[PDB]
Parts: C-alpha cells; structure tokens; sequence
C-alpha cells in the first residue's frame, strides 16, 4: 500500500547553495585519461603562499622605493596593515582574500637590495600595534617590535607580522576602522646613510614582496566584484 | 530556621525542615534553556525590491541624500534602526511632520526572558508573503560584508547584480514559503546581550557592539528593471534559535507599577 | 536533545547540519561559593 | 521504479512549534572554542532559586517595613499568596513565573533585622489557608500554621509556605479567585514591643526576601507580555 | 540523490475515520497519575449487561403491570421482540443498541413479584417464533417454548429468549418487518387466579427488568440521533 | 491499540507523540460485589 507522507513547508524551492546533487540525463559517458598533465592544484593556498610584487606612488606607480640622500627623522615609508588597502591590491594575497570574509595566521613580507655590490648600510624594520597616532620617530619605533637588517653578501631579508588580535579571525575589509579590521602600521627606517665609492650611481633602489605565512587560513566565501571588466 | 543572609549563600530548604511533612515529586523539566528557546517568532516586516538598491549611508547623514530605506532587515535580537545597529529602541507616537520615518525592531520575548549576559546559537529563518499570490525571492550575505549595487544589460533589459553570487539565493513558487538554517558566523565567540565596551579606539560610542548579528536579509522580485510596478509589497520574517546556550546571570526588565 | 522529536534517522552529516568548535592544541550544581 | 505514496491532508503547512529541523544552506563552518567562559546556565531554575527583594507602599514604594510604636491587634502586614500579585511582581520568582501557566512545590520567604545590636523583641509569623474572611487577630493567627522568631545574634530567619492544594499543579495567574489560583494569606504579628536603651533611634526597619523552594517546578510555556517597552 | 516517487490519485483527502495519527505540536507534557480512581470501564458491554426497568401504558407510563381480577383467555401482556420497539427504548440494552447496526446473542428478561407475602399463584411465560398471526390463547401458547413460574419464598424469576435466526447477526432497527428485524413475540399468561386471605389489598403488581445475555455482542458503529435535545 | 492501523513504524518519540503520567515515590471482570 502507498506510504503516507506529508511534505514540509519548504517544497518546490530552488536554493543555489544546497549541498546535494540532481537527476542525470545523458549518463554512461567515458572520458579520456588526464594522467599526463602535471602540477594539479588541490588548494588555492598553494597559490596564496607565493610572493609577489607590491606597488607604491612615484609622485604613476612602481614596485620599488628609491632611497634618498637627505637626512630626516620621518619613516622612509609606512603603510597600514589592512588587506583592502591599495598596496596589497594587486598582490595574490590581497586579490584572493578579497573574495572571502575572514582570515587568520601570520602575514609575511620580504625585501631585496639591488644596489651595487660595493655599497654598505643598515636598515631598521618595525611593526607598531594600533595606537592613537602612528609612530613618527626612531625613538618611538625602537620600543615596538622591530629588527635590524644589514647589507651584506646575501641580498634578501624576510619579516613576519605576528597575529596579535583581540578575537579569533578578523575581517578582510575595512568599512570602518574598528579594531577587528585595522591592525596597526608597518614602517621602514634608514638607520645609517649609505656609503659608496667614487664614480658610482647614487640613490639605490629596494624591492618588496608580500606573501601568506605558514599558518595562514581563509574562511566563509563571498561573491566577487565584477568592476574590472570596465 | 536560623540563618545569616549577609553571607550571600543561602541553602534552599523544604517543608520538613521545621514542620512535619515531605518533599514533592519532580514533575516536568520545561524550564530547560535549550528546550525553551526553540520556537519561531516574528522579527520584522520589510518591503520587496523591484530594482537595483542603494544601501543607506551611515547615521550622520544630512538631508538631500538619495538612497533606499526599509528594504533590508538585520538578524539580531538587539534593537536596530534604519537597517543599522542601535542602542536605544525607538517609537513614533506622533506620525506627522517632515522627515523620513526610521524603521525599528526588537525581540520582545527574547528580552523578556533575557536573564543572562552572553548567548550563542544557530538560527533558522523563514519568510512569508502578506499579499495574495505573490512571486518573490530572498537573498542573504554574512556579517561584515556589503551589498553590491549595479546592473547588467542583457538583450537591452537591465538585470540587477544581486541575482547572482556565491552566497545563498532562494526562489519560491506561487504562494510558497522559504526556509533554511544558518551557522554562527560572527568573529566574536558569543553574542553580548548587554555590552559596555567600545569598538573603535577613539571617537567611539560606548556600548554599541560592531558585529552582534548573524547577517542580513532582503527580498526582490525576479523581473528586469523594466517592470517597476505601481504598488508597494511587504513580507514577514520569522527566526528560531536552535541549540542555544547561556553563560552569566543578569536582571530582567522593570515592570512599571501603575 | 532539545525540542527535537526525531530519534531514529538523520539525513545530512553532522558537520553540515550543525556548527562545530575547532580544536586547539543530573541535578543542578550551585552558583556562588563560600569557604 | 517509483515508490507510490499519498500525502496526508496536512501538507505545505507551517507550524512554528513543530519538533524537527530543516535544510541547511551554508554548512561546513567551524567556530571558535568557548571553553574559557565560566558559569554556564543549564536551567532557569538555577536563577529562580536566588532570593530577591519584594516591594510595598510607604503611603512611593520601598522594600522594607517600618515597625511602629503604637499598640493594636491588627496584623503588622499581610499580603495574599498569588504569583500575579503586585508584591511578587519584580522578584525573580514572579517575573519568571509570569511566562508559564502552572507551578508546584513550596515557596520560600526570608527576613532580616537591620536594627541596632542593642535591641530585643519577638515576632510571630503565620500562614492561613483560604477561608471566608482573612485572619484579623492573634488568637485566630495562633491556630493556623505559625512560628515564633526572636531577635538574637543571627539576623535572618527563613519561612516555608507548604504546598497544600486540592489538585496537582496550580495556575500562576488569577483571573478569578477560584481555589486553583489563590491559596490564602501570609501575615506578620508583633508579639512584644521592642526595647531600646536611652539615646537610640526609634522605629527599626525589617527587610524581606522571596525565592523558590527546593522542590519548585514550572511547566507549559506561554507567550510573554510586551507592555514594559512603553 | 532524491528518491523518485509518484503520489496516487488519493492525495490531500481528509478522511474522518482514517486509522492513523498526525503530527504533534506541543509534546513533552507530563500529567498527574490516575491510580486513585477505581472502577475503570474497559468495554461498554459491562454496562449493557446490567438490568433496567422497562415501560408500559397505564391508559401515562409506568414500569409495572397490575394483575386484574376478571377472567379471560387473552394474554395478560404481550410485546414484540424488536430493539427499536418503544418498550425497550429507555432500557440500557435498547439505548446502546440504537447506536449500532447488528447484534447477536441471547436477550434476557427478569420479573419480580412485590405482593403480600401471604399470596399464592402461578404464571406462564411463553415465547413464540414468527408466524402469520400472533398467539391468542393458552392452548396455542403451550406448544411454543414456555415455562411455569410459581410464587414462593424467592421473589424473582429469569427468562432467556433464545437466538433463533435464519442468518448470523440481525438488524437492530425495523424499517420494515423482514425476517431479519422482527423475531416473534413474548407474552405472559395467568395460569391460575390469585388467592388472598380476608382483609388484604387486591390487584398485586409485577415488575419487569431487561438486560443483555452472556453471549451478547454488537458490531458496526453508526451515527446517533440528536432529537433528544428538543 | 485502538483505531490505529500502523503496526510497523513510528517516527516521533513516544514522549512527543503521547502524554505520560509522571511517577511518584481477556474476559471482562464484574462491577459490584456481594459477600
């Protein structure tokens, strides 16, 4: 005999994200093998963990920064830590992160000196947690978390921004500067002036790379912005 | 029986302590917190979109700004105004004069039994029509995001973008209902019934949490921009907490004495 | 547990029906103590 | 082949209190741990069993009662036993009970004397089951259930109202004074006048607390009244 | 994947007598015990098997029959055997039977003599299966099934109407006198006149009771008649 | 038992389908006795 049943209030509804399959129409098809293609990607983090070049303003954009010769106490360059900020816009970390809502883990920064082999100097890198006003001098910078990097044989030096947050997970866009979106600043200080022998070009250049850390993680997908087509 | 109430801790007794008697049987356990809160209830009533929308601006908005009001509903027991979180509940006792009237909401039952401080639970949503034989759809996006506002041209027919996206969109047949459940997705571990902190480091408003909600909901008519009708439409929203928990006692509202 | 009547069958998996807390690496008890 | 079935008369219905779940949409989410928050509440009785202050009229409301100096045979104070009565309105027991329909168990009352340490006196507490007219004199009060409480070192004294009812469970509101809603009266009698040494303030004050008993129980939830918002 | 099924032609139908349950709304309720109430009824036959008083016309109704003093050969009293007949109307057997359609088993009749202890006499009870015309004399009555009952110490005497039918089960109402509804007659004959001593009241009275038998049975419920309210 | 035809399957739990009495701590028998 017929099994008696009563459908629920939710019937004939079409839900895009429903976690289930549907009815086939043209089954029994067999396809060519794909064993010959190497380098299968299993998770997009594999691509998020590859360094890429950032951008700045030369006033009209370049990835590097030119070390001046004048003497002043302001930071050489400083940008905030917010994945929606323009500097991270074109880097892979930012581009992928803009399609989600939350993140964890430690961000990573890398530099490389491309000046003459005969030069010598030292630089100071610091990371300042949030405050009423951002740092503006070496004395203030020394107190926060910082490290000293000196020009030598090896060319590059890596820096890690620790994950220090009042809550697990953080927003990936800053509609307003709540403590859950913005997380301080990063700034670079020229500790000592550069020394060059006679008859050498002045004003060397330095280069930046940005990538995800070891324990980086994303979550909660979201729809993407199509404005690029225009 | 002799005791000292100043110590704060007082041990509950029975009839037999000071008189001849006996204790009663248990009975039933309808006071269980998990079992109490699993019941649907009305939350808010909103209009239905017939074109691309413009999300309301922040609260310091002056006059003359163009936007759409009363089209979005927040998912949160706390008070809200103009589709944005608030701190004080509002009420229009004199519907007259110029100015736009601000939408408001609240969860009367939840705050009538809000005896604790922190809360956490999943949430199941349902929608229902208030017009005869209406066709509509419902959209949603998680906490801490924003609604895309633009349209595309197909065959010279404008189509709003909110049709498509990788965050749930659902359709119902003539006179049907929409139902589904959501997870707890806010960054905060628990939802504060009452709060006394500040979100921004300066120029903040004390006691106004930033992300105490589940998401946001809206409804729209699946037709192109070329079919903007002449009459407004409304729908009703129902929510139902699921697998709830509480964490710290508090006090209940003040029932005024006539 | 709760206001749930079914006791025999569950269709979807637990991690899809409910939210879970990721790991890290009877009679009612009283509130408030004196010593 | 298709399984033949016939839906019942109850289909496409939306029932708020239905004991079952629905279809998920955005599953696979993982949330932060909450092991760090202490004091989880499992049942609202844990809160119903905490004493709180009652209220009276000073003619415009105070929780205490002032002992006069005049001599008269009427009860010092008497209020009915009905959870909908104003005196229990703001106490937790009454406030929570107003959201249900039935109750059981024994109610509990507590007092505390806050007068000078040098005072001495005695009081009589009585509970009268329902009758045609309420008690109005000590001779009548003595016959009902009562106890004698004397001022001494310890300050407080607890009293238990027995559950004496013609039926299991009782209504938590009194639309009309059927025997299933009202359950008598409670009254306090000053057995002897207070003695004080010279140069001390007169008219000490006494304080009240109300709480649920050990075997208290509620049942059958009901919708709440939103008038408080106005 | 979805289980494919096809509902039958009978869907969304509301059938009052359907043998199945429905969906709960407010479950988890617990009720008081009822162990204290004695005399639970399990089947209405327990009540159908209790004797009750019949009725007759005194021309305006009484349960008893007065024995005359005149001499005649007609039966003292005779009524048909049909549960819809007025005489059985108010008795429990008839009242309950009017709510069903079929019956079986043996009906039972009882009498009791309430005259002076000093009286003496004899009576004849007979039951006549259906015929063209009903019996009208003792000679005819003797041939059918009958018994002799004599006044003595004990006051009552029981009589059983055998179930003699052309088919199993019989109708409980007589729209027309088919052999399946009417089943003959019952009549009482005064064999000898009553003897009384001088100075005693004349014309004693006799009383009737009617009840179901041991092997009585009902079947096939039917809707009831509400005319009594008027 | 009763006017209930199903004899194989029950979906909801007993305490949700029916009401129960909380605890405390054949041929027909006749009514009315004589001794």
């Amino acid at each position: 005999g017929p099994i008696p049943t009563a459908p629920r209030e939710n019937s004939l509804m079409f839900l895009s994200t429903l976690p289930d399959d549907t009815v086939p129409a043209y089954g029994n098809v067999r396809t060519p093998p794909v064993n010959y293609l190497p380098g299968e990607i299993t998770d997009l983090l594999q691509l998020a963990r590859i360094p890429t070049l950032m951008a700045f303003e030369r006033v009209t954009y370049v990835p590097y920064v030119a070390v001046p010769t004048q003497f002043d106490d302001r930071p050489l360059i400083s940008f905030p830590i917010t994945l929606s900020d323009p500097v991270y816009q074109n880097t892979l970390v930012g581009a992928i992160s803009s399609n989600f809502a939350n993140y964890r883990g430690c961000i990573q920064i890398t530099l490389t000196f491309c000046g003459p082999m005969m030069a010598r100097g030292k630089f100071l890198l610091s990371y300042s947690p949030p405050n009423g006003t951002q740092p503006q001098t070496l004395s203030e910078a020394m107190q926060c978390t910082y490290s000293i990097w000196d020009i030598g044989l090896n060319s590059s030096w890596t820096f890690v921004v620790p994950y220090i947050s009042p809550s697990d997970y953080r927003e990936t866009r800053a509609i307003t500067n709540s403590v859950y979106s913005a997380d301080g600043w990063f700034s670079l200080h020229k500790l000592t002036k550069i020394t060059l022998p006679p008859d050498c070009p002045q004003s060397p250049c330095i280069l930046f790379f940005a990538s995800a850390g070891e324990d980086y993680t994303l979550r909660l997908p979201v729809d993407c912005n199509p404005s690029y087509v225009f | 029986s002799t005791d000292n109430a100043e110590t704060g801790v007082i041990e509950a007794g029975n009839t037999d302590t000071d008189f001849s008697g006996e204790l009663a049987a248990p009975g039933s356990n309808h006071t269980n917190v998990k079992f109490l809160f699993d019941r649907s209830r009305l939350l808010n009533v909103i209009k239905v979109l017939e074109k691309d929308a413009v999300f309301p601006r922040p609260f310091p908005t002056q006059e003359g700004a163009q936007q759409d009001d009363g089209y979005f509903c927040l998912l949160t027991p706390r008070p809200t105004v103009a589709s944005r979180p608030a701190t004080r509940f509002g009420l229009y006792a004199n519907p007259s004069g110029s100015g736009v009237l601000a939408n408001t909401s609240l969860d009367f039952n939840f705050y009538s039994l809000a005896c604790f401080t922190y809360f956490r639970s999943d949430l199941e949503v349902t929608v229902v029509s208030l017009e005869p034989d209406l066709e509509f759809a419902v959209g949603w996006f998680p906490s801490g995001s924003e609604y895309q506002a633009s349209s595309f041209v197909y065959d010279q027919l404008h189509v709003p973008f909110h049709f498509t996206g990788r965050t749930p969109r659902a359709f119902a047949s003539k006179g049907g209902k929409v139902s589904f459940v959501l997870p707890w997705n806010s960054v905060s571990s628990v939802l504060p019934v009452r709060w006394g902190g500040a979100s921004k480091l300066s120029s903040a408003t004390r006691g106004l949490p930033a992300h105490a909600d589940w998401g946001t909901i809206y409804a729209f008519v699946p037709r192109p921009n070329e079919k903007k009708s002449t009459a407004v439409k409304h729908v009703a929203v129902y929510i139902r907490y699921k697998n709830a928990r509480a964490w710290c006692p508090s006090m209940l509202p003040f029932r005024s004495y006539k | 547990r709760g206001n749930n009547g079914n006791m025999t069958f569950n269709y979807y998996a637990n991690t899809y029906q409910n939210s879970v807390d990721f790991s890290t690496s009877g009679i009612l008890n009283p509130l408030g103590y004196l010593k």
